[PDB]
């Protein structure tokens, strides 16, 4: 009876720790993908102030 | 004693049998609970790529 609720018990597990280990790391992928646009636009300023000077 | 010692033979073939039940169940638990501690490193490696 033990063994049978164990195997479950891990078999969700799995499971749970996948989907938790997604979440987690979720955050900074978006960090990334955000931080794609933004440099694009830093430096795009570079550009403008050299055609002025 | 002669009586003692068969006595004490079926007490050793109840235990054997629970012993060897025991020790088959645990292998199947410590299987499965090796993937549930390292299930975490599996899918943070493979989302470290795509970051």
């Amino acid at each position: 009876a033990q063994r049978d609720y164990e195997l479950k018990k891990a078999a969700y597990d799995i499971e749970v720790n996948t989907r938790r280990a997604q979440a987690d790391l979720a955050y900074q992928l978006q960090v990334a993908k955000t931080k794609q646009q933004i440099e694009e636009q830093r430096v795009q300023v570079q550009v403008v102030e050299r055609a002025q000077q | 004693l002669d009586v003692k010692f068969m006595a004490d033979t079926k007490i050793a073939d109840s235990k054997r049998a629970f012993e060897l039940q025991k020790s088959a169940f645990s292998e199947e638990v410590n299987i499965k609970t090796a993937e549930a501690q390292l299930a975490y490193e599996l899918q943070g490696a493979r989302e470290q790529q795509k970051i």
